[PDB]
């Protein structure tokens, strides 16, 4: 082959990947979320391990180191302040992107769709971690229930516990090998990354009308890297402007006070794009029982392929199911509120009752108004 | 058939006011590609210097630490360095040579062929009284400690790669590239004397 | 050599009081062929009018008011004589070739047909029906509805993205008198040229013009030939697909410069170089023209051209290749590359054959009396005068790489192309695509 | 799942034009900005109505929680 | 003509192009930095260090 | 200064006959004409003509494939091979100077083949499409048949070498038919452009061989053949023949002016949308005469049972000598006219340098094609509804007629 | 009380795929039925739904729709598709009996 | 030197809101002291009264000072 | 009872997205800080280094250090020794550990004010109504002995007794060292003192505004420049008859 886009082992991939990469012309942004993801796991990683070269693992050092490479590392306010705030833009971002696909039938791309829950629950995992390594107040209480919370599991648990981080009780040596986790997990993260991308890539990239695309398909190279590059730089003004200019913006406080095994603090809230889950966690009072409704919330997941019932892939004509879309999109709005508030009648209630909303509208409402729909179409 | 098939009247539609026949696309365009290029041109541009700067700050987040001391002053009370030995002191960051040199040292430091030096340099121009010789202990090769009454010329000898200095601290033989560091310094009194 | 060419008899030309040039090119030869060359087509077409010239060539031969049919085709038989045609979208032509024992009789022939058609309102009726059905052929040959569409976007628009025939509407529709109109309008002398190549003496061609040509002018318009409406280029493309054909036709182009602009013999040069390619040639070893060559190295394409299509104000110069629906891109890389290559780094070496392989062909361009004759025909009527291969030959012998360089670069470089592709053509990337395939990333 | 293997497709045409002959800019007033509304107007009853709905128990739930913070007037009258 | 002779001069040629992007790129950064610096100092007169500099260097 | 300079023949000892003819042409054609041809192949062998006719371009023993071909185009030439069943013609055509330079390759293409095992071994998949292309048109497929039906041996031996064999040809069979044909004394060494003594003094070289005749065809025993191609095309394709008229043979330009005679007659005496004419191929020793029509399927039957009848009746006594006036005057024109493009003028000067080894000027191939009339024509017309007929069909053929039935 | 029939059309126009001019069958989603159905299609009909989805992809893309007077119409929807991949079901549903 | 604060507490503690609840507050304070046995505090009233206060001597303190 | 008042927002000089900080005024702010809070404050990230450049001189901040000894390295015999305090060592620590600082304070432990501003919601405006906003606790509630009331702090009874009133200090450039005024001042420092990018930040949100700004909208005229061809586009079925 002359080409050499296409006859070299290496090179070709990538002129196999983001360029000839056959790609639906109709795709709206709601497939931007994605490269954008990419980019936060790249931003991610440059910053963090940029971060990594001044923090020091250790009880008596990590808070104050942190502080040390803000207030002397030049830039080193910067580079946290991204690093920081770069969480966020990528919890935002993969929300958004689970969202569209859920709405898409996205996830009847089965693997492409379950190592994506591989990558949130990785992403959830290694965003926990790492908090826990400032070693604020927060960082501290966080990582004693976060951890504390496998205690749920009989016999294993206590155990798993007394071993998940150091010995007895949340210190140096469960802080050092947090930060290992944290060094280690991003790099994890792009390893499922690639192979997400490849069960895709298998199938062409899905499409907002949910018919097949054959028809049409773009060479995603002039196309979409531009369309991309666009995204990023949407995407990334408003990221920026948090770094800039309110940098604690989306940052708890409270973790400004460096730990103190002795007092958690009274108004520990989870960081926002922690908050839904945590809500159902608390609003079922049982160590046990809130933990499964915990695990359920993210691990329920998997199942949304199995609860496909339309016989049409997206949901662009399916009005009904449409709307019971966003009820879900501000059920899960309203735990996240709900989730920022202390355990008053006020709230509690309209807890556990969005906290099953949310539930029902997935295992028993969308299948049902599935089938549903269909029949108003006479199959 | 095919004869039958026209192209579509993209006019007002789309084409830019410089392209509806009777009148040539070329020399027209060929100044739009000027325009369409320019957008393009200057976005490379603003991204080269958004890069140029992400580079940068990226790049001194290193390069040094913004944690740099000053300690220039240090006292030295020269009778606890009699004749023939030399003391190392911690001094910043680095350890500094405070030599008490002999009749001998020094007359042998003076009888030393300077034009046929590394580094050209009369022992009596790199310091102040004679038999008072003071060095930055860090050998210019690859900066290990030069160890003090050790080598070939009764000065220093680096253990890393094998450097001979002289008691002037000047290097003779080996590797290293230029003689060792004399910081600044000044004598107070009769046994009293001070660096930087 | 040089001299052979020398040596070579002069075009004689004359015009006439009435506008008609009469030219020739005199040979031992006792055969001959002579025509007059009209400068009509279906650029001189309206929306309404389209295929006029054609579906009058159609009848331009069966008869005239003052020999009906049975009479001229049987007195042409009769004397051995073949009188053959055609209509582009600039150039019309009518042409007979006897053993010039006859330049008087055919001379007589021609005008009695520019001038006098019958055009017998039945004898219409049933060309109608023909030519719809002979355009049906037309359309099978892919290798052809590929050029026509090309022109259809490349000059959408305007008058030349008409195509010759004429749509199967107006075909149907024309009326005997349009034909008339059309005619009436395009054939006039100033416009016509009688042109011949044989055993002929230019004098007793003259005087035989000038003798059944009887034409008059009085006003100044009569004297007067229009200038056409400028053609309008357009970076564009036309993409007819169906999968359903053996394999898939492309065609790119960039407006060319029109037939008076002297680059076209660089420009000439230039497709010399990467020339054209068929399986059947003889040659994974062929000359410099690696599309050739990588088209057999690659299995690229079944055929590829070059070409220089020009007009009067205008043109396409761009290139043409048949291909497995499957290698499409290749070829379309490889090809275009070679544009580049063209453009940006082309060799004194290549060119030195480019130019042999063209004055190879320049000559044989004129090998017989009815080529020699289409030359002058067409000399005339877009050159002016007549362009001896003793000028050709300096023109193109002067020639250098660096010249090619600067003419293709001038008219290919960063230059939004015409693209056409009918068949399987799945596999042909996007306009982007292509369009930034003109410019090299030097 | 590369280009020249996707699907049969027959007499199919199609007709676009270099990014320089046409405008990017484009029709914006004409075509432009009516779409758009077109569309607000088409979902803007079916995405806001469950948002409209949250925002309620919102300040419902929040306002209720405030209120409950205060002093019964009548919690001791006496 | 600007964009005729910008285009025929720095934007044809590929080489021509991305020289003139450094090019500019200096210029545009020179330029950028003052002005910003300025309006930003500007907003903020006498708040600055710069601007109390002074009173153990006089303003 | 006129550029007359009568063609001089020189027949070298070999018999390698050479003609030339300076015509100031700025583009001179050399050509090397040989008696080769499918005509001298056996039942095995078959093809090797074609095959050869394609190795063209195969290394020699003074130049290799690669130099052959650049070496050819680095000056604009043009190397090209055109060959009947029975006669070889390689021409190649360029211009001043570089005719000389043109020429060694020729040269080497024609005497020093070395006809490489894996050149050829990986040419012959070549022959395929070669024989795909061709085969495009229906007309060669029912001539190749034709031929085929008319004789049985040599020249009824197909042109486009067959199927089964494609494959099979080997790197020997090529140099046995070389030797055994590619020889002197059936050679010509003819061309334009060029000074007789400059394309003389080349002939030298040029002598490699000898051997007069090395294989010489067997004689063609005729057959009224009849071969039917169902393949539903929506048109048939017929050819009807009958033995007749050899090369030089006398009895020839009878037909030749009853090919003109007919012609107005058979198609003006058939009607509808069709095609009707007058077959006509003159060989070494036979010929074939009769009609091909193109015809829609239906009307099949119709069309060649019309223009069969008119062959039939024009033997009847229907020819006025107005006829044969006329006609006598077309060949009197496609003789002339197809004589002035110089690749089928070099075909005139050649065809006769070696058949004969003499050049009939155009004024007695005229005297002779004048010299008979009204006389033969009518009478050659008979000669055609006695003798044996042999006929090919390509096409629906559901209603074409066999011979049996006329 | 309330017709199926009445609810039919009402779904059928607030789905809205008629607004971008293709059929009920034309959106089915391709799983393995639907394919081994549409790969039965009639080359007429293969052909019609092949433009009538890449005319959709095409407006989709574009964000705009078809005009009013395009838009197919509930009582004239064609289920080109819809008897063929039954046939294919209840084909496939007889196998999977007998492989037991 | 006098606080620009307390100046402008004073112009404050009269804008509408205040009176309203400096006496909603001035009324609940001798509304507890006055009895011996009540869990009621006046804290509430006192931070509505507080609030609205320095709400403004935000809105305007800050003028003052330099 | 979880009731609690709620700090009004104050129109500080730096509030503002592009505003810097009135480096003056923290000057005076250091004041506040050195010579009345940092004698139960700890101030461990700052150092008179810092102070350099941004509102104090180089000879100024060092004499600046001087005034405070420090424990310094082991001897030649090692032995914890006192000196002058160099232009590198931080704010001086005026406990030894906690328990040291909680004795001398009633028990209550008075937090490092580094990060204060950024440790409490509401920063200087909490702050500010902090110190400026002690009184009398309204009736039936009692604050202890050694607490004092101020409502703005969580359960009313802080542990610091008012620190500022009127002329405790004298701002050396001839300012009304008003309680409100000396109680701006501190906070203003607080606040750069949590955080001295502070101004360079925002100088540099400044400069992205403006590059997204120009950047975004180029990059979208040639997403769409590049998609036009699609946009624009015309299909056409044509089959046969
Ligand atoms: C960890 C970071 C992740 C990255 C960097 C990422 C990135 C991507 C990329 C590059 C695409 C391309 C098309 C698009 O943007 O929509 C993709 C598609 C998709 N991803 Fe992920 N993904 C991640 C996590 C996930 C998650 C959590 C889910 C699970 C809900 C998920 C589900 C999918 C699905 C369904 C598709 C294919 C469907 C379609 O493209 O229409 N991804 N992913
Ligand atoms: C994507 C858009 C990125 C915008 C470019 C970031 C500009 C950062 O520019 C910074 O400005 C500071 C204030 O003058 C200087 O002190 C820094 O040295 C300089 O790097
Ligand atoms: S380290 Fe001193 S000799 Fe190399």
């Amino acid at each position: 082959a002359p080409n050499i886009r296409k006859s070299h082992p290496l090179l070709k991939m990538i002129n196999n990947s983001l360029i000839d990469l056959p790609a639906p012309s109709n795709i709206s942004a709601w497939w931007n979320f994605g490269s954008l993801l990419a980019v936060c796991l790249m931003t991610q990683i440059l910053t963090g391990l940029l971060l990594a070269m001044h923090y020091t693992a250790d009880t008596s050092l990590a808070f104050s180191s942190v502080a040390h490479t803000c207030r002397n590392v030049q830039y080193g306010w910067l580079i946290r302040n991204l690093h920081a705030n770069g969480a966020s833009f990528f919890f935002i971002c993969i929300f958004l992107h689970i969202g569209r696909g859920l709405y898409y039938g996205s996830y009847l791309y089965k693997e492409t769709w379950n190592t994506g829950v591989i990558l949130l629950l990785t992403l959830m995992a290694t965003a926990f971690v790492g908090y826990v390594l400032p070693w604020g107040q927060m960082s501290f209480w966080g990582a004693t229930v976060i951890t504390n919370l496998f205690s749920a599991i009989p016999y294993i648990g206590h155990t798993l516990v007394e071993w998940a981080w150091g010995g007895f009780s949340v210190d140096n040596p469960t802080l050092t090998r947090f930060f290992a986790l944290h060094f280690l997990l991003p790099f994890a993260i792009a390893g499922i990354t690639i192979i997400h991308l490849t069960f895709l890539h298998e199938s062409g990239s899905n499409n907002p009308l949910g018919i097949s695309s054959d028809s049409d398909k773009i060479p995603f190279h002039p196309y979409y890297s531009f369309k991309d590059i666009l995204g990023l730089t949407l995407m990334l003004t408003p990221f920026l402007t948090l770094a800039l200019f309110s940098p604690n913006l989306l940052g708890d406080p409270e973790n400004f006070t460096p730990a103190n095994p002795l007092v958690t603090p009274p108004h520990i809230k989870p960081e926002w794009y922690f908050l839904f889950a945590y809500a159902i966690l608390r609003s079922i009072p049982n160590k046990l029982g809130g933990v499964l409704a915990l695990a359920a919330s993210v691990l329920i997941l998997f199942l949304i392929p199995f609860l496909h019932k339309s016989k049409q892939r997206t949901m662009t004509f399916r009005p009904l199911s449409q709307t019971l879309f966003w009820l879900l999109v501000a059920n899960l709005l309203i735990l996240t509120w709900i989730g920022s508030q202390p355990v008053e009648h006020p709230f509690i209630i309209i807890g556990q009752m969005a906290s099953l909303s949310y539930f029902t509208i997935l295992l028993i409402l969308f299948p049902t108004i599935g089938t549903l729909e269909n029949k108003m179409l006479n199959y | 058939s095919h004869t039958d098939i026209k192209v579509p009247n993209f006019s007002d539609y789309r084409r830019p006011p410089d392209d509806y026949s009777t009148k040539s696309s070329r020399e027209s365009d060929p100044s739009r590609k000027g325009f369409s290029y320019l957008v393009t041109a200057v976005t490379t541009l603003g991204v080269a210097y958004a890069a140029k700067n992400v580079v940068t700050q990226f790049v001194s987040s290193m390069s040094a630490s913004a944690d740099v001391l000053a300690m220039s002053k240090i006292e030295i009370k020269l009778s606890d360095i009699p004749e023939g030995k030399n003391m190392a002191f911690k001094w910043r960051g680095k350890p500094l040579f405070v030599r008490h040199r002999t009749k001998k040292e020094i007359d042998q430091e003076a009888a030393v062929e300077v034009s046929q030096l590394r580094d050209p340099q009369h022992d009596l121009e790199r310091v102040k009284k004679p038999e008072w010789v003071i060095l930055i202990g860090v050998c210019t090769h690859l900066g290990c400690v030069p160890i003090a009454n050790a080598g070939d010329f009764g000065g220093y000898y680096c253990p890393c790669h094998g450097s001979h200095y002289d008691a002037s601290g000047r290097i003779r033989k080996g590797p290293a590239p230029l003689n060792l560091e004399v910081p600044s310094y000044e004598f107070t009194s009769d046994d009293m004397v001070i660096v930087g | 050599y040089a001299q052979a060419l020398q040596s070579v008899p002069e075009t004689q030309v004359s015009q006439l009081d009435n506008g008609v040039r009469v030219a020739s090119e005199q040979s031992s030869q006792p055969t001959c062929t002579v025509g007059v060359w009209i400068d009509a087509g279906s650029r001189y077409e309206s929306e309404k009018n389209n295929g006029a010239g054609y579906f009058l060539e159609h009848l331009a031969f069966k008869g005239t008011k003052n020999r009906p049919q049975n009479a001229l085709e049987k007195e042409v038989e009769s004397m051995g004589a073949h009188l053959n045609a055609y209509s582009s979208r600039e150039h019309t032509a009518y042409y007979i070739k006897a053993l010039s024992k006859d330049v008087p009789k055919a001379v007589e022939l021609l005008a009695d047909i520019v001038q006098n058609c019958s055009l017998e309102d039945s004898q219409i009726e049933k060309e109608r029906d023909v030519i719809v059905r002979e355009l049906q052929e037309n359309d099978t040959s892919m290798r052809e509805v590929v050029f026509n569409y090309l022109h259809a976007t490349a000059f959408q628009g305007t008058g030349l993205a008409q195509s010759v025939e004429g749509p199967s509407e107006n075909i149907r529709k024309l009326s005997r008198a349009d034909l008339t109109e059309y005619l009436s309008t395009h054939y006039t002398a100033p416009r016509m040229v009688l042109a011949a190549a044989g055993g002929v003496e230019h004098q007793q061609l003259l005087e035989l013009a000038q003798k059944h040509f009887g034409g008059v002018p009085f006003t100044y318009d009569d004297d007067a030939v229009p200038t056409l409406s400028k053609c309008r280029f357009t970076g564009s493309q036309i993409r007819h697909r169906e999968d359903g054909l053996p394999l898939a036709h492309v065609a790119i182009a960039v407006e060319g410069p029109g037939w008076a602009h002297p680059d076209l013999v660089a420009l000439q040069v230039a497709n010399a170089i990467i020339g054209h390619y068929d399986r059947t040639y003889g040659g994974g070893l062929h000359s410099s023209s690696p599309l050739a060559s990588i088209a057999v190295t690659n299995k690229l394409c079944q055929s590829f051209q070059t070409f220089s299509i020009c007009y009067s104000e205008t043109g396409l110069f761009g290139f043409y290749f048949v291909c497995d629906r499957m290698s499409i891109d290749d070829m379309m890389f490889v090809l275009q590359g070679q544009w580049m290559r063209l453009c940006t780094s082309i060799s004194e070496s290549e060119v030195l054959r480019g130019k042999n392989f063209l004055r190879n062909a320049l000559v044989s361009h004129l090998d017989g009396t009815t080529p020699v004759c289409e030359d002058i025909g067409r000399e005339l009527l877009t050159y002016g005068r007549r362009i001896p291969l003793e000028e050709w030959e300096e023109r193109l012998a002067e020639v250098d790489a660096r010249m090619v360089r600067e003419v293709c670069s001038k008219y290919i470089y960063d230059q939004c192309p015409a693209v056409a592709g009918p068949g399987p053509i799945e596999q042909l990337p996007d306009y982007n695509r292509i369009r930034s395939g003109m410019f090299w990333l030097r | 799942r590369q280009f020249g293997h996707l699907t049969r497709v027959r007499h199919l045409i199609t007709y676009s034009l270099s990014p320089f002959e046409q405008r990017p800019f484009p029709h914006y007033f004409s075509k432009g900005v009516p779409n758009v509304w077109r569309r607000l107007r088409a979902c803007i009853l079916r995405v806001a109505p469950p948002f409209l709905a949250f925002y309620l128990l919102y300040t419902w739930g929040t306002q209720e929680f405030e209120k409950s913070k205060r002093k019964n007037p009548a919690a001791y009258v006496n | 003509t600007l964009t005729a002779r910008l285009y025929s001069l720095l934007f044809r040629r590929t080489s021509t192009f991305a020289l003139t992007i450094v090019v500019g790129a200096l210029l545009f950064e020179r330029a950028f930095d003052q002005g910003a610096d300025a309006i930003y100092e500007h907003i903020n007169e006498g708040k600055l260090w710069k601007h109390i500099k002074h009173k153990y260097e006089n303003k | 200064p006129p550029h007359p300079q009568d063609l001089e023949i020189t027949k070298l000892p070999n018999g390698l006959v050479i003609a030339s003819l300076e015509n100031y042409s700025p583009g001179s054609t050399i050509g090397v004409f040989i008696k080769a041809g499918s005509r001298y192949e056996n039942s095995s062998n078959l093809g090797t003509s074609h095959l050869l006719r394609l190795a063209s371009s195969l290394t020699t023993k003074g130049a290799s494939s690669f130099k052959i071909t650049r070496g050819i185009e680095a000056v604009g030439g043009k190397l090209s091979v055109e060959s009947t069943r029975e006669n070889m013609a390689y021409t190649v055509e360029c211009l001043r100077d570089d005719v000389e330079i043109l020429m060694e390759f020729l040269l080497n293409v024609t005497t020093a083949p070395e006809f490489r095992p894996w050149e050829v071994a990986d040419l012959q998949p070549q022959l395929k499409i070669d024989k795909a292309v061709a085969f495009q048109n229906p007309q060669t497929h029912v001539i190749e048949n034709l031929h085929a039906a008319a004789y049985r041996n040599a020249l009824a031996d197909s042109l486009y070498c067959p199927d089964y064999r494609i494959g099979k040809v080997t790197s020997v069979e090529l140099h046995d038919f070389v030797q055994n044909h590619f020889t002197s004394a059936r050679m010509a060494l003819v061309g334009l452009g060029v000074s007789h003594p400059v394309l003389k003094n080349v002939a030298e070289q040029l002598l490699n061989i000898r051997g007069g005749l090395g294989l010489s065809g067997a004689k063609a025993k005729y057959r009224g053949g009849e071969i039917r191609e169902q393949n539903g095309d929506s048109l048939v394709h017929a050819a009807i023949v009958a033995e007749s008229a050899a090369i030089g043979g006398a009895e020839a330009n009878a037909f030749s002016v009853l090919q003109h005679v007919l012609g107005a007659n058979p198609h003006v005496k058939r009607g509808n949308p069709f095609d009707v004419s007058a077959f006509n191929a003159s060989y070494s020793d036979s010929g074939l005469f009769g009609f091909y029509t193109i015809s829609q399927a239906a009307y099949a039957g119709q069309v060649i049972k019309a223009a069969y009848n008119q062959v039939k009746t024009i033997a009847q006594g229907n020819v006025s000598n107005e006829n044969v006036q006329a006609a006598k005057n077309k060949l009197k024109a496609k003789y002339l006219m197809s004589v002035e493009s110089s690749e089928g003028f070099l075909e005139e000067v050649g065809s006769q340098a070696l058949a004969a080894g003499s050049y009939n000027p155009p004024s007695t191939v005229l005297q002779q094609i004048d010299a008979v009339a009204d006389a033969d024509v009518i009478k050659a017309a008979k000669k055609f509804v006695s003798r044996q007929k042999s006929m090919a069909a390509s096409g629906n053929l559901g209603h074409t007629p066999f011979v049996d039935e006329l | 009380s309330r017709w199926l029939e009445g609810i039919r059309k009402w779904y059928y126009n607030a789905a809205g795929f008629n607004k971008y001019g293709l059929m009920r069958d034309d959106t089915i989603y391709e799983n393995d039925d639907v394919k081994e159905a549409i790969r039965r299609l009639p080359e007429n009909l293969y052909d019609d739904r092949m433009f009538r989805i890449k005319r959709a992809l095409d407006l989709n893309m574009r964000q705009q729709i078809l005009p009013k007077e395009q838009w197919t119409k509930y009582e004239e929807d064609v289920p080109y598709l819809e008897p063929y991949l039954k046939e294919v079901i209840r084909e496939r549903k007889e196998r999977e009996e007998w492989d037991k | 030197l006098v606080d620009p604060l307390t100046t402008v507490r004073e112009q404050c503690e009269q804008l509408e809101k205040c009176v309203k609840a400096r006496e909603r507050l001035e009324l609940c304070d001798e509304r507890v002291s006055s009895r011996s046995q009540t869990e009621e505090d006046c804290t509430e009233e006192l931070f509505d009264f507080l609030h609205a206060r320095d709400h403004c001597v935000a809105h305007k303190l800050f003028n003052s000072l330099k | 009872s979880d009731l609690e008042l709620h700090p009004p927002s104050y129109p500080w000089s730096h509030r503002g997205p592009l505003s810097s900080l009135d480096h003056t005024s923290i000057r005076r702010g250091f004041q506040v800080y050195k010579q009345v809070c940092s004698s139960c404050h700890s101030m461990d990230y700052v150092a008179y280094r810092h102070l350099v450049g941004v509102c104090y001189t180089e000879d100024e901040a060092k004499a600046l250090a001087e005034e405070v000894e420090v424990q310094d390295g082991p001897n030649e015999d090692g032995e914890m020794f006192m000196r002058p305090g160099k232009l590198s060592d931080y704010f001086p620590k005026p406990y030894p550990n906690p328990e040291a600082a909680r004795a001398a304070n009633n028990g209550a432990l008075p937090p490092d004010l580094s990060y204060i501003v950024r440790a409490r919601h509401g920063g200087e405006d909490y702050v500010f109504s902090l110190l400026t906003g002690y009184c009398e606790p309204p009736t039936g509630v009692s604050v202890r002995e050694g607490l004092y009331f101020n409502p703005y702090f969580p359960g009313q009874a802080i542990g610091m007794a008012p620190p500022i009133y009127n002329d405790v200090l004298e701002f050396d450039d001839g300012t009304p060292a008003t309680m409100s005024q000396v109680a701006k001042d501190v906070c203003t420092f607080l606040r750069w003192a949590a955080e001295p990018e502070h101004d360079h930040r925002k100088r540099m949100g400044l400069k992205m505004l403006l590059m997204m700004g120009l950047l975004v909208p180029l990059v979208y005229y040639m997403k769409r420049h590049k998609w036009s061809v699609l946009k624009s586009r015309k299909l056409a079925y044509r089959p046969p008859k």
